[PDB]
Protein backbone atom coordinates (compact mmCIF):
# COMPACT_ATOMS: atom_id res chain seq x y z
CA UNK A 1 0.00 0.00 0.00
CA UNK A 2 1.04 3.96 -0.95
CA UNK A 3 -1.25 5.47 1.66
CA UNK A 4 -3.62 5.19 5.21
CA UNK A 5 -6.91 3.96 5.79
CA UNK A 6 -9.05 7.01 6.43
CA UNK A 7 -12.71 6.64 8.41
CA UNK A 8 -14.76 9.49 8.63
CA UNK A 9 -17.94 11.04 10.60
CA UNK A 10 -18.09 14.70 9.62
CA UNK A 11 -21.84 15.54 9.33
CA UNK A 12 -22.91 18.54 10.63
CA UNK A 13 -26.70 17.93 11.10
CA UNK A 14 -25.95 14.44 13.06
CA UNK A 15 -28.33 14.75 16.04
CA UNK A 16 -26.45 12.36 18.00
CA UNK A 17 -23.23 14.51 17.48
CA UNK A 18 -24.63 17.78 18.39
CA UNK A 19 -25.20 19.94 21.16
CA UNK A 20 -28.47 22.46 21.81
CA UNK A 21 -27.74 25.35 23.89
CA UNK A 22 -30.82 27.32 25.45
CA UNK A 23 -30.90 30.96 25.94
CA UNK B 1 -7.81 -2.88 2.80
CA UNK B 2 -10.58 -1.62 1.18
CA UNK B 3 -10.40 1.82 1.12
CA UNK B 4 -14.25 2.30 1.81
CA UNK B 5 -14.15 0.03 4.28
CA UNK B 6 -15.29 1.26 7.80
CA UNK B 7 -17.82 3.09 9.68
CA UNK B 8 -17.82 5.62 12.76
CA UNK B 9 -20.89 6.47 14.74
CA UNK B 10 -20.48 8.81 17.23
CA UNK B 11 -22.76 9.78 20.12
CA UNK B 12 -22.06 13.34 22.18
CA UNK B 13 -22.48 13.97 25.71
CA UNK B 14 -21.71 16.77 28.56
CA UNK B 15 -20.80 15.90 32.19
CA UNK B 16 -23.75 15.55 34.76
CA UNK B 17 -26.05 15.96 31.71
CA UNK B 18 -28.50 13.27 30.83
CA UNK B 19 -30.14 14.52 27.88
CA UNK B 20 -28.48 12.62 24.14
CA UNK B 21 -29.39 13.55 20.69
CA UNK B 22 -29.08 16.18 20.48
CA UNK B 23 -27.48 17.35 24.23
CA UNK B 24 -29.23 20.20 25.79
CA UNK B 25 -27.47 23.06 27.71
CA UNK B 26 -29.34 25.09 29.60
CA UNK B 27 -27.90 29.03 29.30
CA UNK B 28 -26.54 28.94 33.11
CA UNK B 29 -24.59 25.49 32.41
CA UNK B 30 -21.98 26.54 29.52
CA UNK B 31 -19.14 27.92 31.70
CA UNK B 32 -16.03 24.97 31.21
CA UNK B 33 -17.97 22.11 29.69
CA UNK B 34 -16.71 18.81 29.63
CA UNK B 35 -18.06 17.36 26.48
CA UNK B 36 -17.37 13.38 25.30
CA UNK B 37 -17.52 12.12 22.32
CA UNK B 38 -18.48 8.00 22.37
CA UNK B 39 -17.01 6.76 18.82
CA UNK B 40 -18.48 3.06 17.72
CA UNK B 41 -16.29 2.16 14.51
CA UNK B 42 -17.22 -1.20 12.62
CA UNK B 43 -14.94 -2.82 9.50
CA UNK B 44 -11.63 -0.94 10.53
CA UNK B 45 -8.59 -3.14 9.96
CA UNK B 46 -8.47 -5.18 13.62
CA UNK B 47 -5.45 -5.19 15.92
CA UNK B 48 -4.20 -1.71 13.76
CA UNK B 49 -3.65 1.23 15.35
CA UNK B 50 -5.85 4.38 14.30
CA UNK B 51 -4.94 7.88 15.18
CA UNK B 52 -8.58 8.94 16.70
CA UNK B 53 -9.10 12.89 15.58
CA UNK B 54 -12.71 14.39 17.35
CA UNK B 55 -13.35 18.53 16.32
CA UNK B 56 -15.82 20.25 18.51
CA UNK B 57 -17.40 22.71 15.89
CA UNK B 58 -19.86 25.81 16.32
CA UNK B 59 -22.72 25.23 13.58
CA UNK B 60 -23.87 28.56 12.44
CA UNK B 61 -27.07 28.82 10.73
CA UNK B 62 -26.22 29.25 7.25
CA UNK B 63 -24.63 25.35 7.82
CA UNK B 64 -21.21 26.54 7.95
CA UNK B 65 -19.10 25.15 10.84
CA UNK B 66 -15.76 27.10 12.94
CA UNK B 67 -13.78 24.80 14.99
CA UNK B 68 -13.62 25.43 18.38
CA UNK B 69 -11.18 22.23 20.24
CA UNK B 70 -10.17 19.36 18.86
CA UNK B 71 -8.84 16.11 20.23
CA UNK B 72 -6.49 13.22 19.38
CA UNK B 73 -5.67 9.81 20.50
CA UNK B 74 -3.69 6.89 19.16
CA UNK B 75 -6.39 4.10 19.45
CA UNK B 76 -6.09 0.54 18.22
CA UNK B 77 -8.61 -1.08 16.75
CA UNK B 78 -10.24 -4.60 18.06
CA UNK B 79 -8.93 -8.01 16.28
CA UNK B 80 -12.69 -7.95 14.97
CA UNK B 81 -12.74 -4.72 13.39
CA UNK B 82 -15.72 -3.29 15.66
CA UNK B 83 -15.35 -1.72 19.18
CA UNK B 84 -15.97 1.62 20.79
CA UNK B 85 -13.41 4.41 21.40
CA UNK B 86 -14.02 7.14 23.61
CA UNK B 87 -12.80 11.05 23.33
CA UNK B 88 -12.93 14.31 25.94
CA UNK B 89 -12.41 17.82 24.86
CA UNK B 90 -10.11 20.09 26.96
CA UNK B 91 -13.48 22.09 28.80
CA UNK B 92 -14.65 24.57 27.07
CA UNK B 93 -16.92 28.03 27.52
CA UNK B 94 -20.11 27.36 24.81
CA UNK B 95 -22.52 30.33 24.10
CA UNK B 96 -26.05 30.20 25.07
CA UNK B 97 -28.77 30.00 21.90
CA UNK B 98 -25.28 28.41 20.14
CA UNK B 99 -25.28 24.81 18.09
CA UNK B 100 -22.73 22.44 18.28
CA UNK B 101 -21.75 18.92 16.65
CA UNK B 102 -18.62 16.73 16.79
CA UNK B 103 -16.73 15.42 14.10
CA UNK B 104 -14.59 12.16 13.88
CA UNK B 105 -11.74 10.85 11.65
CA UNK B 106 -9.71 7.59 11.85
CA UNK B 107 -6.27 7.15 9.84
CA UNK B 108 -4.50 4.05 10.46
CA UNK B 109 -0.64 4.34 11.51
CA UNK B 110 0.47 2.18 8.88
CA UNK B 111 -0.37 2.92 5.00
CA UNK B 112 -3.04 0.15 4.68
CA UNK B 113 -4.21 0.61 1.08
Amino acid sequence: GDTKHEVRHENPQDEAQTIVVNK
Amino acid sequence: TNPKEGQLATTVSVKNNESTTPVRLLSKDTQGVEVTDTVSYSDLVGGKVYELTGTLMQIKADGSTEAIASASKEVTAETSGKGTWELTFAPQNLKAGEKYVVYEVAKSKENLV
